[PDB]
């Protein structure tokens, strides 16, 4: 479960991503952690 | 209407 602004997405590249676009965020670490 | 990927 991640803070509110993540968009957790699933290209088809085969890897997750976090998306919190205010900055444009895009980051293999998940942000909770 | 594009997000960009993470580079691995």
């Amino acid at each position: 479960e991640l803070p509110e602004g993540y968009e957790q997405r699933t290209t088809v590249q085969g890897q997750v991503y976090f998306l919190h676009t205010q900055t444009g965020v895009s980051t293999w670490h998940d942000p909770r952690i | 209407s594009d997000p960009g990927s993470p580079f691995q």
